[PDB]
């Protein structure tokens, strides 16, 4: 039903930034929560920072204090700023969205690497 | 009472989930909202109570502990009142899960024991492993231990045994820092024993107690170790001798039988734990005694017939045809269940469900 379309990942060495966007698609009052997930080296994707469409925010232990989320007041985009990057922080990055009928949609994911 | 004397030193399963209300939902009447996690391996669980795609704020959770074949269960809950328009679910996240799974809220005379459940996880470079320790009489739980809480001391968690005086929660908090004491040894043992490298994360469980009759006099003991998840070694069922599990635990048998650790547990099985048993269920007895009968109801080419069992002590019951969802706690104290089973449209009054339950006079046969 929804598509979200995702950007801004790449290569970066170690203590870089980078910033991710993720655009939704369909009605602006489809979706509520965005944020992103991202693939763990073995099976599970882990938590990384998602944000209600208030502003709620709840980021994953290994990026607080370093991520930092954000969102558009009028269009359905979030922004993922990642500051002091590690080698540990490679891995490909999912955005997602919860309807507010508590359906989650998935992007095709970024892939992020720290040299 | 726990173990007096400090203890002798020395697989994945995904979860079950479940979302429902604490009573029938009614629009405007507050209520409470829970996700039942069960049956899961490792103890490490992201659990989310959702609000129309949003999370939750004020969520809480019961403390961990977990059954016979050592998977652990756990309780996340929050208050709220559901009105017309709002949909709720809950999302779990698991080593075991591709992507986290999200569950949908679908509105529409006996004997007794005493058991101590001890979990230890390891945490390489990220401080002192984690130190879980809860305390059960029959199916209620009434003391816990969290080291990575602010008191670092044995806690209450049912009324009547906050009657006990300052000797009484100095000596078990006393006895549980002990246990960890303990299980953080093991742990490094145990990781050397397998030729783990210090880098990964390791379970070790520990779980003892004693069952009664209805007379109160001593029926069965237990004590049982396990590391990630696995069988490790346990005292048999007469309390004189151990069950080493592989050629790693072999060698603790062998300390143990050399240092007769077994008659020390044997003399607390038998008596110590008996003793305060009997105490628990007289200090609580208008808790522990009681029976709550459960509530019982029916729902319904093919269609399927559900027999539903509510607010019923203890969490022991039957419920057969002639699908079984996990007993699952209200979280006030009762339990819920039900069983399912399909049948072609027409016949269904050939079918019949029995309750066997400790509170029902006699058995419940049930039918459309």
């Amino acid at each position: 039903e929804v598509k979200l379309v995702e950007s801004g990942g790449g290569l970066v060495q170690p203590g870089g930034s980078l910033r991710l966007s993720c655009a939704a698609s369909g009605s602006i009052f489809s979706i509520n929560t965005m944020g992103w997930y991202r693939q763990t080296p073995g099976k599970q994707r882990d938590l990384v920072a998602d944000i209600s469409s208030g502003g709620s925010t709840k980021y994953g232990d290994s990026v607080k204090g370093r991520f930092t989320i954000s969102r558009d007041n009028t269009k359905n985009t979030v922004y993922l700023q990642m500051n002091s990057l590690k080698p540990e922080d490679t891995a490909v990055y999912y955005c997602y969205g919860l309807s507010y009928s508590n359906d989650d949609y998935w992007g095709q994911g970024t892939q992020v690497t720290v040299s | 009472y726990m173990l007096d004397l400090q203890p002798e030193t020395t697989i994945q399963r995904t979860p079950k989930i479940q979302v429902y209300s604490r009573h029938p939902a009614e629009n405007g009447k507050s209520n409470f909202l829970n996700c039942y996690v069960s049956g899961f391996h490792p103890s490490d669980i992201e659990v989310d109570l959702l609000k129309n795609g949003e999370r939750i704020e004020k969520v809480e959770h019961s403390d961990l502990s977990f059954s016979k074949d050592w998977s652990f269960y756990l309780l996340y809950y929050t208050e709220f009142t559901p009105t017309e328009k709002d949909e709720y679910a809950c999302r779990v996240n698991h080593v075991t899960l591709s992507q986290p799974k999200i569950v949908k809220w679908d509105r529409d005379s006996g004997s007794h024991s005493m058991r101590y459940f001890f979990t230890s996880v390891s945490r390489p470079g990220r401080g002192e492993p984690r130190f879980i320790a809860v305390g059960y009489v029959d199916d209620t739980q009434f003391v816990r231990f969290d080291s990575d809480a602010a008191s670092q001391r044995m806690e209450p968690r049912a009324p009547w045994i906050e009657q006990e005086g300052p000797e009484y929660w100095d000596g078990e908090t006393r006895k549980v820092k002990a246990h960890s004491q303990t299980h953080r040894v093991d742990l490094g043992t145990l990781r050397g024993a397998y030729n783990q490298s210090e880098a990964g994360s390791h379970t070790v469980q520990r779980m003892y107690g004693c069952d009664v009759g209805s007379d109160w006099r001593f029926l069965r003991g237990y004590h049982q170790y396990a590391y990630d998840g696995k069988d490790y070694i346990a005292l048999k069922e007469d309390l004189r001798s151990w069950t080493a599990a592989d050629m790693a635990a072999q060698t603790t048998k062998h300390k143990w039988e050399a240092a007769h650790v077994a008659e020390q547990l044997r003399a607390y099985l038998e008596g110590t734990c008996v003793e305060w048993l009997r105490r628990y269920l007289e200090n609580g007895k208008e808790t522990l005694q009681r029976t709550d009968a459960p509530k019982t109801h029916m729902t319904h080419h093919e269609a399927t017939l559900r027999c539903w069992a509510l607010s019923f002590y203890p969490a022991e019951i039957t419920l057969t045809w002639q699908e079984l969802v996990e007993t699952r706690p209200a979280g006030d104290g009762t339990f819920q269940k039900w069983a399912a089973v399909v049948v072609p449209s027409g016949q269904e009054q050939r079918y019949t469900c029995h309750v066997q339950h400790e509170g029902l006079p006699k058995p419940l046969t049930l039918r459309w």
